[PDB]
């Protein structure tokens, strides 16, 4: 949504330091972990019965670093995530019949993955900035949907 | 926690939607699709039409369960183990949408029950329906 | 908010029918009992310890009066509902210091109600519509929390 | 339902936070205001800005009671039964604010556990903070 100028930089800056590939698999994986039921649509992946099955797993990894590649690439386009993500919502609603709450979802386990991994850094404000990121993300992904 | 007065409230309004809780149900699910297109996402397999067959069977199943809920709203999580443990274990429906059918599930009994659906009634229906809610929600973590 | 042309005349329609004074007193009656919580906000009002005491309150009866007033007012304006409440939301954030779930919490109430009134005149096709309706008024009025 | 595994994991990074609780409680409160600003509509009455003396004095009370709660993993109802009271008798917090908070709580103890933080551990004190909400709420109504 509508950060400040001071907070699209420091979405911005903390972001060059994320491996993208590695926070994706961490990601997804907490997803499936902390919210089990999300697990409904990873059937064809495999073992996914323990923390430590779950974030092991291969697929899990692999998905995990598409979807956050998607989402990277939108960081591209803070002003106008609603456009940038259109496709991307219309394929979640009629073909991949997700429920929007899951994006919601993975936004609380990214800032928790992100806290996490980067400390005292990911300060109250730069977390702030991260809200309307993960926000402005999940309505844009959910918007499409009817 | 569902006071003596919200189970009398529960029980006497339930007992008026009687024969007609299939209907009731079919119509509360309807209500859902339309106003809260997300829950759609859980039915891909459901022709969602008004007059649907699916619908129709599907709501007839809900309302029985809320029959069975308000006959025993005493020990409802015994009552709805089997149906706790569905959605906990396969349907997975997220959590947030129980509260968009408990809402459609109100609103279609106010639309119903005109003399019945008083401030308090309508206070405990409402407990009542987060309650079921809560119990269906129950084994998810 | 984002009706289709039939969704807009649905909701003009059935507002017509619409007595104010009375379904709104009905609407914050109703909100009190039903979410006892809300009642934090009238301590001026008087007796509030019962449903009957809520209900026949001469200034809940004369708050809702106000409230859904300002509500039809709206209906008039649903192609910019922001710039229509935007004073309301400075006043009920700022001063008021009122929680925008409560606006939620009254939609909610305010649907329940328009359906008790209607029976099935208040079709479901006609609650999707308030449903957008309470939603973006809601949002209208939350749009300047800060 | 917190597990056995879900009280050992809470009890053990809540003991790793042990003398920081106070600090970290005003962390997550000052998190939760600039995340989610609508919270702020309930403490019109305090300072809030970055290291008020008002949100440091609150901070310690949450963290307390968060230990207090930990400390009585078993049975939480009773031993937070004054302040269920005070939230639902006066205070009268919207149940949806307690999932902000609990969300910056979490968030606080992932940037202050970087070994302690796992998957499993993040997943028992989401459990658990949401557990100590369904209490402080279980009186509302
Ligand atoms: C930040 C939000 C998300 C982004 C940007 C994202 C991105 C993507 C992308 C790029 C694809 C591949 C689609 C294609 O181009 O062919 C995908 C697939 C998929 N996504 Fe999402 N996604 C998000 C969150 C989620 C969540 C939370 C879930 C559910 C827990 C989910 C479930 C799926 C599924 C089921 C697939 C199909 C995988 C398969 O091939 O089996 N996504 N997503
Ligand atoms: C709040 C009250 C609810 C009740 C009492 C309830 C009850 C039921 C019942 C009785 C069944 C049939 C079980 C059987 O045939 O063995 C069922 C299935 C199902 N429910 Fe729930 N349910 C509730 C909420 C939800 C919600 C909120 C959704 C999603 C919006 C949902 C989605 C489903 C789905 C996906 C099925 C299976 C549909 C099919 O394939 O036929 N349920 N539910
Ligand atoms: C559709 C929703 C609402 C609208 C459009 C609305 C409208 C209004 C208006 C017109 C005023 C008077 C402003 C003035 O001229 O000074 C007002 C005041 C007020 N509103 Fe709202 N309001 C809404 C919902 C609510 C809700 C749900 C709450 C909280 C439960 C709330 C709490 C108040 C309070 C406490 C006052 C102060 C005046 C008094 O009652 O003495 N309002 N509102
Ligand atoms: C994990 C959840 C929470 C815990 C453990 C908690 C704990 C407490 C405690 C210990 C007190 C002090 C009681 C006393 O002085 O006797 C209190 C006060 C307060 N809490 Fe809660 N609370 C929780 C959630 C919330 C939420 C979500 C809000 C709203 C955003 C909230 C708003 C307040 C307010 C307004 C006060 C009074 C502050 C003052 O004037 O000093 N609390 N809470």
């Amino acid at each position: 949504v509508h950060l400040t100028p001071w907070e699209k930089s420091a979405v911005t800056a903390l972001w060059g330091k994320v491996n993208v590939d590695e926070v994706g698999g961490e990601a997804l994986g907490r997803l499936l972990v902390v919210y089990p039921w999300t697990q409904r649509f990873f059937e064809s992946f495999g073992d996914l019965s323990t923390p430590d099955a779950v974030m092991g797993n291969p697929k899990v990894k692999a998905h995990g670093k598409k979807v956050l590649g998607a989402f990277s690439d939108g960081l591209a386009h803070l002003d106008n995530l609603k456009g940038t993500f259109a496709t991307l919502s219309e394929l979640h609603c009629d073909k991949l019949h997700v429920d929007p709450e899951n994006f919601r979802l993975l936004g609380n386990v990214l800032v928790c993955v992100l806290a996490h991994h980067f400390g005292k850094e990911f300060t109250p404000p730069v977390q702030a900035a991260y809200q309307k990121v993960v926000a402005g993300v999940a309505n844009a992904l959910a918007h499409k949907y009817h | 926690v569902l006071s003596p007065a919200d189970k009398t409230n529960v029980k006497a309004a339930w007992g008026k939607v009687g024969a007609h809780a299939g209907e009731y149900g079919a119509e509360a699910l309807e209500r859902m699709f339309l106003s809260f297109p997300t829950t759609k996402t859980y039915f891909p397999h459901f022709d969602l039409s008004h007059g649907s067959a699916q619908v129709k069977g599907h709501g007839k199943k809900v309302a029985d369960a809320l029959t069975n809920a308000v006959a025993h709203v005493d020990d409802m999580p015994n009552a709805l183990s089997a149906l706790s443990d569905l959605h906990a274990h396969k349907l997975r429906v997220d959590p947030v949408n129980f509260k968009l059918l408990s809402h459609c599930l109100l609103v279609t009994l106010a639309a119903h029950l005109p003399a019945e659906f008083t401030p308090a009634v309508h206070a405990s229906l409402d407990k009542f329906l987060a309650s079921v809610s809560t119990v269906l929600t129950s084994k998810y973590r």
